[PDB]
Order: C-alpha cells, then structure tokens, then sequence
C-alpha cells in the first residue's frame, strides 16, 4: 500500500489515561 | 508506567484517592490531607520531567 | 399605600449591547508601559445591558427596584440632572439597616439610617413664575429614623439647576461595589456630544471613596426629578412632566482583563480573556500583538449534566433507642458489645432528642454520616467519672483507658457521652459500677479483660490470701446525688464502624433513582463518586465480586446494586485547544483543533 | 466598646518620625515595609496612586504622605569577596575583591 521497499518492510516488522496524551 | 503507578500512593493521607478525601470530611479538616497528596504528586512530576 | 403615579406605560425592557464599556482601576499601584493581567469583577465586553426610561415624551415613566448583586455598572446619562439620587438595603423595611445617598442643593448627603420609604420616592422641584427657580415640593422619601451608627455630610454647594431641554451634552459613569464589609465607588465624567444609544472607544474609571459601613446589600433604587410645573394637574398622583432621562445597568462577573498601562500610567485598552479564541492567545502570550503559527490554550472538558442514585431496597429501621439507655448499661471493666447492621439508620437522633453536651467525632465530619455507606457498625456501652470523659481519644492516657478499654490509633467513628444524673444518684449509692485499678500489662485494642482476681503488686505469690501485695483491682464507685459535678457519671456510647470492604447494607436514608446510558453523568453507587459514561460491558464477575479495577488501580466496572447487572465506567473527554492564526498584523480570523 | 463588627473604624493614633535621605534605612510607609536608600525622584504618579512597581512586583517609589512627595527606593549595596592567594608555599600575602 505505501511504498516501502523489501528491505524496510523487514524492519517494518521486527519492531513491536489522566492527561497522557500522545 | 511509573508515573502512572504513582498515582496510588497514600504519601501520608488517610487514603489514595481524592473524591473520598472530599466526600467522608469537611473541608476545613480535609487542606492538610490534600496538601500531601499535592506535594507528592508535583514531586512525581518533577522527577518524570528532569 | 403611600402616594402613587398613574399613565405608566409599561414597555418590555429596551436591549443594548456595551463595547468595551466599564474598566476601572483594579487597585492603587502605579505602572508605566507594562501589560498587568488582573484577576477581579469587570462588565463583560459586549454584554447584555438593560435600558431604563424616565422620559414622558408618551406617559412613559419607570425607577423600579432592581436586584443588587455582586457589583451594578450604572452609567446614567443627563442634561439636566433629572437622576440625582440612590437607595440600597436589604428589604427597605426600616428594620435592617439601609444605606442612602441624596444629591440635595445643601450637600451630597451620606446616611446609613432605618429609614422607611414609601413606594415612589422621587425629588420634586416646580417652575414657579414669580420666582423662576426649582424648590424641593414634597420631600417624602422616608418616614423617620430610629437608629443611624453611620452619617456624613459634604462640602456645601449649589446645583445650576436646569429646567431645559436637549440631547445629553455629557456622561456619568459608575461601579458601586461591596466587598469585606467596605462599601466602594467609582466614577468618570466626560462632556460626550450625542443624542442617542452609548457611543464607542474606552475609557477608564478612577476611584472616588470608601465607605466603612457594615450593612447588607441585596437590591437598590433610584432617585428622579419630577419637573411639575403649571401644565400639569396639580397632585402628586397625576402632576408631573419629568422630561428627557436615560441610564442603563449592567452586572459584573469574575472575569479576567489584560490592561495596558501606558508611559503616564494611566489605562488605554484592555483585552477580555475569555471572549474568543484569538483573545485568548493574546491573554495567554502577555501582549497585543499574535505572529503567525500555532499556540496553545486552556483545555478542553465536558460538562456532567445530569447525578444518578442507586442504594439497595433496605427497610427495616436501625434500632438506636434499645442501644442509648434501655434498662442499663454495664461498667467499664466489663463492657457491652453490640453489632447493628441490615437497616437504614439516621444521625438526627442524635441531634434532637436529647443535645448530648459531648459530641465529637474523628475521620468523619458528623454532618455528613448521610452518603457515606457504612460496614458493621460497633456499638460500646459504658459509664465513667465525668473527671476521665476524655480519656476515650484516639492517642491519650489513663487508668481506664490504659487498663480497662483502650482505642486504636486508627478509629474511624463518633463518640457520645451525656449525663444521666438522676439515673445514677442513689442516697445510699449504686456500686455495681466498678474499674481494673492494677494489672501487669497493658491490653490490646477493643480487647476484653474478665480476669477479676487477687493482682499481685509484689512478692508473697497470694493464693486467695489478698494480704500484703496482693491488692484487688476491681474497686466500686461513690456515685451519690451530693457527689460533685466532676465526680458525676457521665453516659458514654462509643460509635466504631469500618468502610469499603464489602457490599454491605447498612447506611442511610438517601433514595434512589432512574438508570440512564451513554452519556457524562455523575454517579453514587453505595457511597461510591466519581464521573463518566455507563455502558454495558462482558466482563463475568463471580457471583461474590463487586467492582472491577485497571493497571491503574481505580475503578474501572462496578455493579448495580438492585439490578444486578454489570456497568462500566470510561472517563468524559479530555484534549488541549489549539488556535491557527495567520497573524494579528495581517487578519483577525482564525481556525481552532480541538485535538 | 465592641469588636469584630464592621471592620474596625474607631481606632488610636499613630506616631511619627523623621524623613532621613540618601542613606541605607529601615522604613515604614503607612505599612509599606522596605530597606533602601530614599531619593528624590521624578515620576508622575496620579492623585490617588501610593504604590510602585515596575515589572515583578517589587518596589520602586512610594508616596511620602505627608507633603504628597514622591521617593524612590534603591536597595543597599551587595556582592561577595574575592581573596588573590599566589600560594601558601610561595608567600603570605592576599588581595580581596569586593564585588
Ligand atoms: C446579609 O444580610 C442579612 C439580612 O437579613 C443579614 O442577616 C446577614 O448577616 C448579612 N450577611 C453578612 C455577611 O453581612
Ligand atoms: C501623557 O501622555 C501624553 C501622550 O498623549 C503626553 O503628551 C503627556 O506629556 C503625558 N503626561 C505627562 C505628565 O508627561
Ligand atoms: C504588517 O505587515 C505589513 C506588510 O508586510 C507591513 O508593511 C507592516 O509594517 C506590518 N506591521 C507590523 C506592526 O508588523
Ligand atoms: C614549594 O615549592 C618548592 C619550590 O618549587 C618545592 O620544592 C616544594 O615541593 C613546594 N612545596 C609544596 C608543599 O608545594
């Protein structure tokens, strides 16, 4: 869907309330 | 995860929590209990920030 | 009644929004080119400022009471000085003390007096021909007065008197206030060429006097000047053409201003905190002027609107009379237990009956027992001396209380004590009230000692000899009507309870309520408070659990104590207020996220 | 007499002193406490302004209610000292440094 290589994609996926806003 | 956790201590106070503080006692005898509950949560602050 | 006024032509009050109309100094420091931000009671910008006419033009003509609340913004506006004077008090009964403030031709004359006023006081003044000048007609304004512990008198002086006509060539501005007793005033006048509605720019008020008077003030009046002359019928009912008049009133609120203090250290413009985004971000920045990008503002929060109620179905009342001197009580050494649970109870029981001269409680207001929800409310029944009544505190000595029945440091509860004199005064004297004079060591809390024997102070073990060093603890009283006061009994009942452990059923008299869903309401379940939504969520709770908690450790699911079901609790919105400005040099609009 | 009724308003007199200048001394302006050395200045005050303060809240005139005059107010001297050693194995000799 984006356009991310292979190699990205493998990083991609090796990589895992009072006022707490983000 | 901390800063969080530390929301649940008595820091001197006769309970944790403020609504009870609020609700079981007059106000007039209730300051003080509130003053330690504010000092200990500025001193979580702090510490989170620096 | 007193004299009246007929031809009134009543008239749904005249509307007209201020602008930027009715600053005053705050205090009296002085700065120069700085931009303070104070924190007081100000006419909000662009309010809501009700008209007043007193103009005949026709047959219009109406001063009638307005409420006082904290602050009136009268800015009144003549020509001829057709408004002269006030009135303020709480009822204008001529019973509570009343302030008054009249503009006569002797002086402008202060009076704090119970005067009594009738229902249309006013200030009369006629165009006689022979002598074409304006003498008071009827001053009426009040009966008399009783007691006056505040008057003043001014400088004299001589009004000009004026029996024209013409649009108003000036302008009369001010704040009565009252604060800690003082009692303030604020004024401002500008020579303002118009013939209509309050015109533009800002301006400033300065501070006139003080008044150190201590009355209550709830709702005023005002003064007029009825210009009777030979046209008119010639009564105090029907008689009069009072002329061209105009003044508004307007309400303060705790707002906050931004002002400008300019190099003389006089006041140029001010900016209201709270009116619109962009004034926000000039509030919030200290200065007049915004450079493009995004800033950052007060927060945003929904409001609760509606409070819910739930408390189980309980009936039975709590018997309190079978506990407070039903056939006798028992002495200290040995003192009566009593566990009181599954009924509605109440504290006006102890209020009305019989006012106990000892009444003091700890970790509860006495006031309040109401809400809260109880567990296994404790009951002691006891009778001590009046001289040790204190000796029953959380953290205090005594024989008694070191020996007999000792209080945790923790009590969570109220104690009553009160006299039964005629109870407890025999001629020849009741003596089954006793006490533990001796023991080797002390107990422990809301613990019993039965052991009666022979306690041995020394050596000589005693076995049943009671001689030297072995003396008996277990001594009697003196309680006779001759005894002293001090020495008299006293009834003590000691109220011990503890909260929050368990679903229980034996708090007060509080009703319940309907259930709403999906939507921020406040809530009461069993004593319980908080805010938030209730929906209806999955979780199982065991058939004897009651509340549901986060990693947080607060309250996360709760249970209904009457249906049954199982709720849940998820916190209103939270969320800053950011504002989008291109620039206050460039434009004035801006785009507000609410994130 | 009564008390604690409308705030007191009936109340003793007060005494006076003198008016010393361009010298460090305690003072006391109708209640307002300070230290510093009082000056003749220049600024215009409105008719009914007794205070000043220039940018935090701190004193900088005050009204001589008496003659209506106007005084500054400019704290005493500080800073700390500063003591030259060449070395206690060299020599003995220092030289301090007011601030
Ligand atoms: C307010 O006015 C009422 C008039 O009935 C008076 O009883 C009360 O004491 C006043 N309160 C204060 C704080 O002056
Ligand atoms: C007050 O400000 C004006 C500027 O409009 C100035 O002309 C005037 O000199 C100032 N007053 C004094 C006493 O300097
Ligand atoms: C406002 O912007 C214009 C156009 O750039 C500029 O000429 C003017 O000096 C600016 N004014 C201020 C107060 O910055
Ligand atoms: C003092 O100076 C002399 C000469 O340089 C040196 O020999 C000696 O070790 C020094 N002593 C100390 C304590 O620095």
């Amino acid at each position: 869907p984006s356009k991310r290589s292979f190699i990205e994609d493998l990083l991609f996926n090796k990589v895992t309330f009072n006022g707490l806003t983000v | 995860n901390t800063l969080v956790k530390q929301l649940s201590s008595n820091f001197g106070a006769i309970s944790s929590v403020l609504n009870d503080i609020l609700s079981r006692l007059d106000p007039p005898e209730a300051e003080v209990q509130i003053d330690r509950l504010i000092t200990g949560r500025l001193q979580s602050l702090q510490t989170y920030v620096t | 009644q007193c004299v009246n006024l007929t031809t009134r032509t009543q008239l749904p009050p005249a509307y007209t929004n201020s602008f930027t109309r009715g600053v005053y100094y705050p205090d009296k420091v002085f700065r120069s080119s700085v931009l303070h931000s104070t924190q007081d009671l100000f006419l909000p910008f662009f309010s809501n400022v009700t008209w007043f006419h007193a103009i005949h033009v026709t047959k219009r003509f109406d001063n009638p009471v307005l409420p006082f609340n904290d602050g009136v913004y009268f800015a009144s506006t003549e020509k001829s000085n057709i408004i002269r004077g006030w009135i303020f008090g709480t009822t204008l009964d001529s019973k509570t003390q009343s302030l008054l403030i009249v503009n006569n031709a002797t002086n402008v004359v202060i009076k704090v007096c119970e005067f009594q006023f009738c229902n249309d006081p006013f200030l009369g003044v006629y165009y006689h021909k022979n002598n074409k000048s304006w003498m008071e007609s009827e001053f009426r304004v009040y009966s008399s007065a009783n007691n006056c512990t505040f008057e003043y008198v001014s400088q004299p002086f001589l009004m000009d008197l004026e029996g024209k006509q013409g649009n108003f060539k000036n302008l009369r501005e001010f704040v009565f206030k009252n604060i800690d007793g003082y009692f303030k005033i604020y004024s401002k006048h500008t020579p303002i060429n118009l013939v209509r509605d309050l015109p533009q720019g800002f301006s400033a008020l300065e501070p006139l006097v003080d008044l150190p008077i201590g009355i209550n003030i709830t709702r005023f009046q005002t003064l007029l000047a009825l210009h009777r002359s030979y046209l008119t019928p010639g009564d105090s009912s029907s008689g009069w053409t009072a002329g061209a008049a105009a003044y508004y009133v307007g309400y303060l609120q705790p707002r906050t201003f931004l002002l400008k203090y300019n190099e003389n250290g006089t006041i140029t413009d001010a900016v209201d905190c709270a009116l619109d985004p962009l004034s926000e971000t000039k509030c919030t920045l200290k200065s007049f002027t915004v450079e493009k990008g995004i800033y950052q503002t007060s927060n945003f929060r929904v409001q609760p609107t509606e409070s819910i109620v739930r408390f189980p179905n309980i009936t039975n009342l709590c018997p309190f009379g079978e506990v407070f001197n039903a056939t006798r009580f028992a002495s200290v050494y040995a003192w009566n237990r009593k566990r009181i649970s599954n009924c509605v109870a109440d504290y006006s029981v102890l209020y009305n009956s019989a006012s106990f001269s000892t009444f003091k409680c700890y970790g509860v207001s006495p006031t309040k027992l109401n809400d809260l929800c109880f567990t296994n409310v404790y009951a002691d029944s006891f009778v001590i001396r009046g001289d040790e009544v204190r000796q029953i505190a959380p953290g205090q000595t005594g024989k008694i209380a070191d020996y007999n029945y000792k209080l945790p440091d923790d009590f969570t509860g109220c104690v009553i004590a009160w006299n039964s004199n005629n109870l407890d005064s025999k001629v020849g004297g009741n003596y089954n009230y006793l006490y533990r004079l001796f023991r080797k060591s002390n107990l422990k809390p809301f613990e019993r000692d039965i052991s009666t024997e022979i306690y041995q102070a020394g050596s000589t073990p005693c076995n049943g000899v009671e001689g030297f060093n072995c003396y008996f603890p277990l001594q009697s009283y003196g309680f006779q009507p001759t005894n002293g006061v001090g020495y008299q009994p006293y009834r003590v009942v000691v109220l011990s309870f503890e909260l929050l452990h368990a679903p229980a059923t034996v708090c007060g008299p509080k009703k319940s309520t309907n259930l709403v869903k999906n939507k921020c309401v406040n809530f009461n379940f069993n004593g319980l408070t908080g805010t938030g939504v209730l929906t209806e969520s999955n979780k199982k709770f065991l058939p004897f659990q009651q509340f549901g908690r986060d990693i947080a450790d607060t309250t996360d699911a709760v249970r209904d104590p009457q249906t049954l079901e199982i709720l849940d609790i998820t916190p209103c919105s939270f969320g800053g207020v950011s504002v989008i400005t291109p620039g206050t040099n460039t434009s004035n609009q801006v785009a507000v996220l609410y994130q």
